[PDB]
């Protein structure tokens, strides 16, 4: 499902 | 230079049997693009516009992404889709490769076409995976739905094992994202 920012920031 | 600068768009009708003319292979529940099996000149009945080489990643079917779908979701796609079936494909070599753990990790500059192909295939892969992550559960949140929770030491193993497709930290925990599985539940 959709990501949250904490794991966009991790794999960014 | 670029990863999308041998992209291109090739057309093409099903067969009598209705097959494509070629085999799909690859696909994120393999760790890989949705890519072309040989592609045999006179199998395949193209309509206008440019050819195919063996072995190109697929990366969108009239106009809807497939790079980062599993297979099964792939050949859904093509499924509800009417010949003719526009084909947005680059050959492999050099930058580009069939792995989507390599792609995944490669950093392009923000707002580059390549960029974008990159996001939207990290958003289809999203669709089909939870991620995992080290960090502890918490109020509100639904293990296997919003998250795997796993110790530190199993998500290291997931990685030895390449079963990571791509992976990062962020504030003392680690955080990743697995292969998707070959074929869901059946949902009827």
């Amino acid at each position: 499902g959709l990501r949250s920012t904490s794991y966009r920031r991790a794999v960014v | 230079s670029h990863w999308t600068s041998k992209v291109h768009e090739s057309v093409i009708g099903r067969n009598p049997e209705g097959q494509l003319g070629f085999e799909l292979k690859g696909g994120a529940e393999n760790g890989q693009f949705p890519y072309l099996g040989e592609v045999k000149p006179g199998k395949v009945a193209y309509e206008s516009g440019s050819k195919l080489v063996s072995e190109e990643l697929l990366l969108e079917v009239n106009e809807t992404p497939v790079a980062g779908l599993t297979i099964r979701d792939v050949l859904a796609v093509i499924k509800h889709c009417k010949d003719p079936l526009r084909l947005k494909c680059v050959k492999q070599g050099g930058i580009v490769d069939k792995d989507l753990r390599h792609y995944l990790n490669l950093r392009f500059q923000k707002g580059s076409v390549d960029h974008e192909l990159q996001q939207i295939i990290r958003d289809n892969l999203y669709l089909r995976t939870v991620p995992c992550t080290t960090r502890p559960h918490k109020e509100g949140e639904v293990p296997g739905v919003d998250y795997i929770f796993i110790t530190v030491e199993e998500f290291m193993e997931l990685e030895k094992s390449g079963a990571l497709l791509e992976s990062g930290t962020y504030e003392d925990n680690y955080y990743g994202t697995p292969k998707p599985p070959a074929e869901p539940a059946p949902l009827l």
